[PDB]
RNA sequence: CAUCUAAGGCUAAAUACCGGCACGAGACCGAUAGUCAACAAGUACCGUAAGGGAAAGUUGAAAAGAACUUUGAAGAGAGAGUUCAAGAGGGCGUGAAACCGUUAAGAGGUAAACGGGUGGGGUCCGCGCAGUCCGCCCGGAGGAUUCAACCCGGCGGCGGGUCCGGCCGUGUCGGCGGCCCGGCGGAUCUUUCCCGC
RNA sequence: GGGGACCGUCCCCCGACCGGCGACCGGCCGCCGCCGGGCGCAUUUCCACCGCGGCGGUGCGCCGCGACCGGCUCCGGGACG
RNA sequence: CGGCGACGUCGGCUACCCACCCGACCCGUCUUGAAACACGGACCAAGGAGUCUAACACGUGCGCGAGUCGGGGGCUCGCACGAAAGCCGCCGUGGCGCAAUGAAGGUGAAGGCCGGCGCGCUCGCCGGCCGAGGUGGGAUCCCGAGGCCUCUCCAGUCCGCCGAGGGCGCACCACCGGCCCGUCUCGCCCGCCGCGCCGGGGAGGUGGAGCACGAGCGCACGUGUUAGGACCCGAAAGAUGG
RNA sequence: CGACCUGGGUAUAGGGGCGAAAGACUAAUCGAACCAUCUAGUAGCUGGUUCCCUCCGAAGUUUCCCUCAGGAUAGCUGGC
RNA sequence: UGGGCCACUUUUGGUAAGCAGAACUGGCGCUGCGGGAUGAACCGAACGCCGGGUUAAGGCGCCCGAUGCCGACGCUCAUCA
RNA sequence: CCCCGCGGACGCUACGCCGCGACGAGUAGGAGGGCCGCUGCGGUGAGCCUUGAAGCCUAGGGCGCGGGCCCGGGUGGAGCCGCCGCAGGUGCAGAUCUUGGUGGUAGUAGCAAAUAUUCAAACGAGAACUUUGAAGGCCGAAGUGGAGAAGGGUUCCAUGU
RNA sequence: AAUGCCUCGUCAUCUAAUUAGUGACGCGCAUGAAGGAUGAACGAGAUUCCCACUGUCCCUACCUACUAUCCAGCGAAAC
RNA sequence: GAGCAGAAGGGCAAAAGCUCGCUUGAUCUUGAUUUUCAGUACGAAUACAGACCGUGAAAGCGGGGCCUCACGAUCCUUCU
RNA sequence: CUAAUAGGGAACGUGAGCUGGGUUUAGACCGUCGUGAGACAGGUUAGUUUUACCCUACUGAUGAUGUGUUGUUGCCAUGGU
């Protein structure tokens, strides 16, 4: 007998995309063996983000993405995000980007390219830089979901500010007793 | 039983329910049903406009659809008199007539 | 498909994933929200405080068509009108600014989130906000007032 | 201020339909299932009564449903015959298990039965019983639309400044070319030529 | 309300320059390969047979034996400090 | 390298019977504890128990994406399939999302730097720019002195790798600021068709399921909870009419 | 020879009848008959809960409950 | 899951209890295996299917593997050892 | 500038293949995989089948850790299966489970309330039991007698089996 | 006392011997008056004693009928 | 070795005890924290901050009792 | 009376062995308690005691294995005493 524990053994990740999706498996193949063959550290973020699910690649905004191309620095590179981009009516005006993404959508697409910036999808990518040389990779809000206001401290308890799950919200639902020091108690 | 986070959730299944449940599936054959009834309809009326008379202009009640024009239910006894149509003859040439509707402005 | 469910699975297994000691009995602790007060009052207080008791003046017979005001912020003004409309503006040489009615794009408020470009716009909507207007008249703009 | 005009009356359509008449269909069930009822089933039968309420499908293509002989009082048999088949014989397609009879083999005083390990016997299996095969080379003796190289033709593969076209992507101009002699849109401007105040 | 102009996209064209002939295709060439027909008709090529032939691979119908090498292990001698 | 090989032997056996040695109490179940002198089980066959609907929650897959969704209706030879599929767009009405907060009346989410002025009075009139602040971490990315080569050198030609340091910093976390609504405390100004028991603004605390460049919607699947006969079987009872 | 035994006909019906009284009898049923339905009534209680291999792997403890054969809650568990 | 139970040690009530109640760690429950003849908990040791070697705790007259050592030194006679 | 040789194994269903190291108890419970199994639907196998389907039987040959599966022989006589998806009324040893069938018990308990039979003959394949005759008995007129009511409903009576 | 715990009360009587019976006493755990106390007849009511009678017993035996038993036929169930 | 209201324990001497004088911090408020704890509530408590006060010459001390106990949701009512 | 009239166990031995007096259902009476229904380790009276044919044990009764068959006469292991 050896002194150990085997709850840890096995550890839990993502080691293939669970999408049957054929066009995202071809180029989980091309950038399995791009990470395999190569020394670059961004071969390997962008495969285990390919492996990733829906929720943990959040679409990243057209103002997100200006946002953070436009620090110093970054000029002339290209933006990768591993999902979504998409467009933000709340912006006026679209620079001249070069992104890759997985997929953009229809109106995006139209102003980036209006603007004349270019778009490549990951197999383009890895001709342009096959080791990722000259990029800039981003990621949307992770956070940004209606799931992580419920997340956290429950509701009745002190200090917490977390959404309570309520089928209406009015005066009539959860706010009596527990929520003003006139009912009971606050908290 | 409540289990950790969840919803107060209050089912309206108290009642015996399952003697009174409306299934759809002659949904397709009603709209067969609706279908050859209009065409025999507008095949009956034959150079007749086939959905039926002329309603008025009418604007929507509260301050939600004020903003709105919908069809009437029919043109009004003063909207006749000063077209000149007798508000019996109106419905026989295929103008609906609603009596009991006035005009503000 | 029933093919794919833990019922499956628990072919053979006696208890069915339910226990040999509590078993699966009809409705231990009651049914529905019961005993929300009693003997399940740490779950009702813990995930639902507030749900005990009344608070504020009920009113009868609310009509929602009467408070019915859908609002826009400033961020998202010039998306009611066409692209064309905002470009013929920014470029024209006099001061002539579009008229944006927010009344005919389906909103009754026009709220102050965000940031206007800077060129003059007039603006009819039911209502402004406060920062609202001090944001349009802040880019040469005009606020009227339709009813 | 708004809105209607009670205490009299009629009225189609859109809507409903586990009873009825007549139909069509099904990712349903397949005789302990599906209706209780696939059949002389609300039958037989039970209860004073209200009421309760089954079980029960299948020979064969065709009855060709076993003539005739023989034993027995008969049931039942042995022969014979029909059939593709009665090792299909009127509750007869197939015909499992439990259980039983007989035959064969083995065993038996710690109830049987079981796990592991061998051994003995038995039934079968192995084209078992002189034990694979095939690549190159050497030698021997034989056969031959007979080999390499050349010529003719056919077809492919690869390459060619575009050799020549046909083109493809990106811009690039007169827009000659599309509100008549190309479309669709636009919360862009207008009769400052035209039909409604 | 019509008819216009303008803008944005488009769909065909009249032409040129730019990157390619590509995984959108043909013609010419050049190289290469295959096939068919001639010619080549024998120290070539191929076919089948024999040797209890050799070199390789695999494997012996069954039952067995030996040898050396290496891994692990339990022992035994002999000698030195 | 040896022996042996057809009507007797060769190999095989999971499988049939038998013998022997060692091991071996009868399963299910409740239970701290079952072989129990605890209960159910004579044997065999067939049947027999987490289901469907609705509603939530989270995860996962798909499409579109600040949107998304025609499910109700309608149009399409009315019909083998087809009760399907297709289409509508001035059918998007509507739902959910895009804004919160207050009992309500209601109100309702942009700052940063550089300048001249009243007094740069904790500050009001503007200008110019930019467009959600900052600190500490932060995958990745960028620069990079200095090294790594050839038969050798005085002297640069082209790019590849290692690389101390430095830089921009995704997501996310901690913290500090800022903004919106409620409510306090303090205080001084501003507006005018209504000069008001009118309207607006400031600073400092504090309450909110908030903002602070969206992430949702629809569909499918899984798991969990719930209402329904609700995994299956089971009362003593209660009621209505005979 | 009696407050006697007995046939048939009648009357009283279910929370009702009838009882020289035993909660007796009321169709083998009586401290509330029988029949059908509401009804698959409810059950914190008893019994059962159907294929294989692989991996991980407990609790009988805290707080609250007309709570003590039960739950909610934290803990311990697994999965992503 | 929210019935626990056992052992060393500490420990309360009880004359005591295979009693009732606590603390600590380990175990059984959920666990087979070697030993204690036998046995939920003791001692050793935890487990995929096997071959070889060696052990633990415990043993080595015979059952029953192993002292069939020319084992060492004493003590002890029991008519309930 | 390889060429007297014009030549040079396998591989890589990438959801594949290969290498190295450590590890392997398990109730309640959770998860994964299943080229495990049942039924039906959409595709597919130019699938199988009267030269023999399903089912069943089998001291037959095997495969797999296992769930199970393939093949030989026999019986049977008309339909069936593989693969990719889809969908379930989808897997049994238990429930004093439901229905059906069958054992041991076991040729056992038993066929014992009201005194009782015997001889001969006939018919008949067959006689303890039928019929006739002869005996011996019982009911003993409040009957084991002769008739009715209720109830039954053809049991009445002949003939035949 | 069918009502008394202490209690098998105490005294007398019945017997060889009596927690039994009867008579008596009575501060009676906790008797008592529409029910108390009597009193013939009656009783498949409860109790004690005596005569007679006997297999209840000492102490068992024998006999009769039907079974069981064995046979022919027939043939279950509980578990 | 007394007393400090009371049970017990702690604490306390120009004190926290006794006697006087003046008083109403036993008042109006927002948050934070501790105790039980699930880190929920109630109760109780601690440290602040903003008012308005008391007392003292002042430093200060005081939002009840020297500390550890002396208490109470929703709904409804009643008052401000 | 006697030698003595010792104490105990065997599911407080022994109910498909009996009996049913007692306790311990339903009827009823009295005393006490209780408003009452009713209660009383208070008294009193009346109150269904079911099944063996299975296995073993035991009691008896045939048999069985081995001496070739079969019979007569015998011995005594063992058990009881
Ligand atoms: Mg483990
Ligand atoms: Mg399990
Ligand atoms: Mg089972
Ligand atoms: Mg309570
Ligand atoms: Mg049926
Ligand atoms: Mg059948
Ligand atoms: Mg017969
Ligand atoms: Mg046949
Ligand atoms: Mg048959
Ligand atoms: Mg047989
Ligand atoms: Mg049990
Ligand atoms: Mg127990
Ligand atoms: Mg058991
Ligand atoms: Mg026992
Ligand atoms: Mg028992
Ligand atoms: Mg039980
Ligand atoms: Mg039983
Ligand atoms: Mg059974
Ligand atoms: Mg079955
Ligand atoms: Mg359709
Ligand atoms: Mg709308
Ligand atoms: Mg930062
Ligand atoms: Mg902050
Ligand atoms: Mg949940
Ligand atoms: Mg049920
Ligand atoms: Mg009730
Ligand atoms: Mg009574
Ligand atoms: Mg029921
Ligand atoms: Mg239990
Ligand atoms: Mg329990
Ligand atoms: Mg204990
Ligand atoms: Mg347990
Ligand atoms: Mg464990
Ligand atoms: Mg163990
Ligand atoms: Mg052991
Ligand atoms: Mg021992
Ligand atoms: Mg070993
Ligand atoms: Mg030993
Ligand atoms: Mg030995
Ligand atoms: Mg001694
Ligand atoms: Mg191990
Ligand atoms: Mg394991
Ligand atoms: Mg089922
Ligand atoms: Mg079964
Ligand atoms: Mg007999
Ligand atoms: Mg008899
Ligand atoms: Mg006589
Ligand atoms: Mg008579
Ligand atoms: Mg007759
Ligand atoms: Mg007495
Ligand atoms: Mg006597
Ligand atoms: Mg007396
Ligand atoms: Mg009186
Ligand atoms: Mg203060
Ligand atoms: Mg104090
Ligand atoms: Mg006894
Ligand atoms: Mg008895
Ligand atoms: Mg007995
Ligand atoms: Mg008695
Ligand atoms: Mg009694
Ligand atoms: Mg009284
Ligand atoms: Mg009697
Ligand atoms: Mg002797």
């Amino acid at each position: 007998g050896v002194d150990i524990r085997h709850n840890k053994d096995r550890k839990v990740r993502r080691k293939e995309p669970k999408s049957q999706d054929i066009y995202l498996r071809l180029l989980v193949k091309l950038y399995r063996f791009l990470a395999r063959r190569t020394n670059s550290t961004f071969n390997q973020v962008v495969l285990k983000r390919l492996f990733m699910s829906r929720t943990n690649r959040p679409p990243l905004s057209l103002s997100r993405m200006i946002r953070k191309m436009k620090l110093p620095g970054r000029e002339n590179k290209t933006a990768v995000v591993v999902g979504t981009i998409t467009d933000d009516v709340r912006v006026q005006e679209v620079p001249k980007l070069k992104v890759c993404a997985l997929r953009v959508t229809s109106r995006a697409r139209s102003r980036i390219l209006r603007a004349g910036g270019k778009i490549l999808t990951f197999d383009q990518l890895a001709l342009d830089s096959p080791k990722g040389c000259g990029t800039v990779l981003l990621s949307g809000p992770r956070k940004g979901r209606e799931v992580y206001r419920h997340f956290g401290k429950a509701p009745g308890t002190p200090h917490s500010h977390t959404k309570p799950y309520v089928r209406s919200k009015g005066r009539k639902f959860e706010r009596a007793r527990g929520r003003r020091a006139s009912r009971g108690y606050k908290n | 039983a409540p289990s950790r986070n969840g919803m107060v959730l209050k089912p309206h299944f108290h009642k015996d329910w399952q003697r009174r449940v409306a299934t759809w599936f002659n949904q397709p054959a009603r709209k067969i049903r609706r279908r050859k009834a209009r065409q025999a309809k507008a095949r009956r009326i034959a150079p007749r406009p086939a959905s039926g008379p002329i309603r008025p202009i009418v604007r929507c009640p509260t301050v939600r659809y004020h903003t709105k024009v919908r069809a009437g239910r029919g043109f009004s006894l003063e909207e006749l008199r000063v077209a000149g149509i007798h508000k019996k003859v109106a419905r026989t040439i295929g103008i609906s007539v609603d009596p009991r509707r006035r005009n503000k402005s | 498909p029933s093919r794919l469910r833990k019922t499956r699975k628990l072919r053979g297994h006696v208890s069915h994933g339910h226990g040999r000691i509590g078993k699966h009995r009809k409705h231990p602790g009651g049914r529905g929200n019961a005993g929300g007060l009693h003997h399940h009052r740490i779950n009702f207080d813990k995930y639902h405080p507030g749900y005990f008791g009344k608070v504020g003046m009920k009113h009868y017979h609310l009509k929602r068509n009467q408070s019915f005001c859908p609002t826009v912020n400033l961020d998202k003004l010039w998306t009611l009108v066409s692209e064309q409309t905002r470009v013929n503006a920014a470029k024209n040489k006099t001061g002539a600014a579009p008229i944006i009615d927010v009344v005919r794009s389906g909103y009754y408020k026009v709220l102050g989130k965000g940031k206007l470009p800077k060129q003059p716009v007039i603006v009819k909507a039911k209502f402004f906000s406060r920062r609202a207007e001090e944001k349009i008249k802040s880019v040469g703009g005009a606020c009227v007032l339709v009813a």
